RNA sequence: CUUCUAGUGAGAAAACAACUGCCCGUACCGUAAACCGACACAGGUAGUCGAGGAGAGUAUCCUAAGGUGAGCGAGCGAACU
RNA sequence: GUAUGAGUAGCGAAAGACAGGUGAGAAUCCUGUCCACCGUAUGACUAAGGUUUCCUGGGGAAGGCUCGUCCGCCCAGGGUUAGUCGGGACCUAAGCCGAGGCCGAUAGGCGUAGGCGAUGGACAACAGGUUGAUAUUCCUGUACCAGUUGUUUUUGUUUGA
RNA sequence: GGAGCUGUAAGUAAGCUAUGAUCCAGAGAUUUCCGAAUGGGGGAACCCAAUAUCUUUUAUAGGAUAUUACUUUUCAGUGAAUACAUAGCUGAUUAGAGGUAGACGCAGAGAACUGAAACAUCUUAGUACCUGCAGGAAGAGAAAGAAAAUUCGAUUCCCUGAGUAGCGGCGAGCGAAACGGGAAGAGCCCAAACCAACAAGCUUGUUGGGGUUGUAGGACUCCGAUAUGGUAGUCUGUUAGUAUAGUUGAAGGAUUUGGAAAAUUCCGCUAAAGAGGGUGAAAGCCCCGUAGACGAAAUGCUGACAACACCUAGGAGGAUCCUGAGUACGGCGGAACACGAGAAAUUCCGUCGGAAUCCGCGGGGACCAUCCCGCAAGGCUAAAUACUCCCUAGUGACCGAUAGUGAACCAGUACCGUGAGGGAAAGGUGAAAAGCACCCCGGAAGGGGAGUGAAAUAGAUCCUGAAACCGUGUGCCUACAA
């Protein structure tokens, strides 16, 4: 796949907040895109060094709104920690 | 617009098509974000590109 | 529809009968139509449409396209419509006149 | 399968009628042996009906 | 995995510096109200750790760490079970 | 669909008491104190299984055999971070699949090479801290395993490391 | 096509649209992963690779693209026991796998309950099921036939023959065919003899020419003709039509009731249109339509025309040659013929034996003779026939929510089961949400006002609202009765 179809969007909870702290982005990546990819499109895309990057499996979570129930789309999250000596991602 | 994207060269439908994706990547931060306000545009965008790379398939 | 946005039409059923108004929405899937002054409602609205108070609102309420009929601009009188093509453009005519719209 | 490779000849159903007439199904088979013979020029073993190696035009290498 | 040659060979080894190392699981319950028993069911559910006094002991009684007061109660204190 | 039995049987092993709080409303929710129960367990870990039931904030329609302000329920957000832990990129047992092949009315059965397949074999990281929810996974400290680039020092270049 | 549109589906928010959107039809592009699934593996929708190119990094790691299953055909190269070779191995090439439509067709294999008032022959029945192969149809089909009126002239299907002739523990039952009348119609190719070419090992294989039959034909030998007709061939074109969007398409106003007019009354009008549907109640003239007229850029399909392609000879002589062999047929054992071994033809299978060939051969219901009819052991062949998962346009003295598909509604769903599998319930406010602002009791729920509405005892458990069942009020009776 491409870089820039790598991530899709950052996660914006308080966990992300105490991790941008820690100078760590939380970001929702393809399910597909391993974190060896995520590095390189991280980089690719914010001009920063990346130090090491987490990333876990989200599983899809059950629904329903009425009389209809279902799950929403599994997520993969990835927590990317920038080196020292790094500039800061803006959101 | 198709007409235009049919005026462009080879690699400047290439590099109209990566500048897209760029400014498709920023809408997505924008939407995730409350800094976006024209939602509209991310589809505008993706419907630009399928143009881009309609024509480039069909040359 | 035969009848359009904007058209000035003529209530030809309902207890606005005879009443004459122009076209202020057009809704082709449901055959429906609101005319200005024309079957108005009074609707109970609670404030929680940027109104604060709610209110008794009145609107003008849709109305089947088959309850209407053109009003001829040039006679001031409503008439069925035909179709005409024109200098090469297909146009509506007053089968009452022969007007154009 | 266990067919005559060359008048077809295979395994097929009967029936076994005692001297009451009570019928039961049997199998009735050809008589197959398998010969070494030749195919386009090359020898091999395949089964053969004995009515088929009757005439002799079948090669027995 | 360790050796042996056969083969392969122009580069190997040591120190130091820096750097790289993918995918799946990871929550929670789990001698239970979350598992198997249609139930928030006196049943069943592999393995590990499983303290102290008396004690052979993981028996038994009472306790430590820790956990718990059991998802209808208040009266009365008859027969009968 | 609604009766009768009938406002009857039942409300599913055991200790709760009071004070304060919250609340429209409290035997049943929260806090406190005493009391009591288990303690080779009714404690602490975990495999399977379940699959969000976990945390936070709301709610009292229905479910909870009473009540409920409460919940493993409902609503809204959030939560699972690994080169080293378990599995795969390692190995094989039973068993299974099976190129050709053997056998067979059809379908197919059996089986060689070759594979799959753990419950077994092999394999490098541990202590502490941290959150409301994760931690040999994050952080702190100090390691180890495999490998790449570079520098330096060594030594071999075809009787050849 | 011409004004709205961003589905169900409201709501906000943000937008598109006469620079023609949404929408409709033809064509095309993209079309993740699983699935025959096919690089390998695998507990489907997941994991791990090799090769070549490219890309990220100083570099390893990482990413993208392409190829890589098995078997069949063909070719080529390599290549064992083994010398030649073959077998194997490598590559390329070729076409298959799987699913359906629970239908229709052909074939392999093939029950039992049941009937016989028991039961075994028999019947259910060559049915159900399983399996293989298919095609739009299949199967059959061009006489070794039907007959004996003297004739007919491929096959298939329909009516009739006929519940007849027959079969049958002669029981129960099973049950024809020909003639006649119809639908539709169509005939053709090889093998062989013979000739020529090619190669090998005078015949012996390949190719071509020749020949395709029973009133015997062909070869062969003479002559004469190099025409006449036909086709069941083609992504060959041209043309016409048609299918897949559409355009046009007459004619009514008032009056009374009513919330509302299409209803009533009065006068009119149209009709190649008085089919139908909707519209605030029942509309020929309000809307969508209908009769009628018209319309296709694009792609299909059909028919014609031409083109190409392919078939197409007459007469005479037989001296010889050819005319389908382990075949026909026979024995034995089974099976199909309505026909159950019976006197048994005819046809098929397994096993064994086993012919003639034109003075020949088969059939005409054992068999023989005469006569008549036909010419097997090779192949192909349209139409009439069978069925409908689907798409289009319609139809109904068919159902109208316990009916009709199980499913009118998010149904093969919820739920049940380990699994195959089993399998529900559930439609209706109003013309229009105008879906009850505001106030009062209450924590809410729910009510009472006030409003919307023609109607709210139409308030979303919403049309109508039965009975069981429950309750309130009371006109009469009831605490000495079986
Ligand atoms: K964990
Ligand atoms: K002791
Ligand atoms: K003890
Ligand atoms: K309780
Ligand atoms: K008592
Ligand atoms: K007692
Ligand atoms: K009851
Ligand atoms: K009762
Ligand atoms: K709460
Ligand atoms: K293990
Ligand atoms: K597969
Ligand atoms: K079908
Ligand atoms: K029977
Ligand atoms: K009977
Ligand atoms: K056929
Ligand atoms: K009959
Ligand atoms: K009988
Ligand atoms: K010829
Ligand atoms: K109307
Ligand atoms: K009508
Ligand atoms: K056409
Ligand atoms: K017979
Ligand atoms: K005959
Ligand atoms: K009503
Ligand atoms: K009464
Ligand atoms: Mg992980
Ligand atoms: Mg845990
Ligand atoms: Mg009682
Ligand atoms: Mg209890
Ligand atoms: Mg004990
Ligand atoms: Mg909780
Ligand atoms: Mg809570
Ligand atoms: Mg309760
Ligand atoms: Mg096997
Ligand atoms: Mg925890
Ligand atoms: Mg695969
Ligand atoms: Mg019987
Ligand atoms: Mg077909
Ligand atoms: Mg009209
Ligand atoms: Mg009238
Ligand atoms: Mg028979
Ligand atoms: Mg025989
Ligand atoms: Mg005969
Ligand atoms: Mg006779
Ligand atoms: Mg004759
Ligand atoms: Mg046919
Ligand atoms: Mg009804
Ligand atoms: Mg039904
Ligand atoms: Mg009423
Ligand atoms: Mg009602
Ligand atoms: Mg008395
Ligand atoms: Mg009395």
């Amino acid at each position: 796949m491409e870089l820039l179809d790598v991530i899709k969007r950052p996660v914006i909870t308080e966990k992300s907040m105490l991790a941008m702290d820690e100078k760590k982005y939380t970001f929702e990546v393809d399910t597909r895109a391993n974190k060896t990819l995520v590095k390189q499109a991280v980089e690719s895309a914010f001009d920063v060094k990346v130090a090491n990057v987490n990333i876990l499996n989200v599983r899809p979570k059950f629904k329903r709104m009425g009389k209809y129930a279902g799950y929403t789309k599994k997520r993969r999250k990835a927590i990317v920690t920038l080196t020292e000596d790094s500039k800061e991602i803006q959101l | 617009k198709v007409k235009e994207i049919r005026e462009l060269t080879t690699a400047e439908m290439l590099d109209k098509e990566k500048q897209l994706k760029e400014e498709l990547f920023n809408l997505r931060f924008q939407l995730a974000t409350g800094q976006l306000e024209n939602t509209a545009r991310i589809k505008e965008v993706r419907q630009s590109i399928a143009r881009i790379k309609t024509v480039l398939r069909e040359q | 529809m035969f009848v359009k946005k904007g058209d000035k039409v003529k209530v030809i059923t309902g207890k606005d009968k005879n009443k004459e108004g122009v076209v202020l929405a057009a809704f082709p899937k449901q055959d429906k139509v609101i005319v200005e002054g024309v079957n108005v409602v009074k609707k109970h609205q609670k404030p929680n449409q940027a109104a604060p108070q709610g209110g008794i609102l009145e609107v003008e309420a849709p109305i089947h396209v088959s309850n209407v009929m053109v009003i001829d601009p040039s006679n001031g009188e409503a008439t069925k419509v035909a179709f005409k093509e024109v200098d090469g453009k297909k146009v509506r005519v007053s089968k009452k006149t022969g007007e154009v719209l | 399968a266990k067919v005559c490779y060359f008048t077809g000849r295979k395994t097929s159903s009967g029936n076994n009628r005692s001297h009451a007439m009570n019928s039961t199904k049997r199998t009735v088979k050809p008589n197959l042996q398998k010969v070494r013979v030749l195919i386009d020029g090359k020898p091999k073993k395949v089964w053969v009906s004995t009515r088929a190696l009757k005439s002799g035009k079948i090669e027995r290498v």
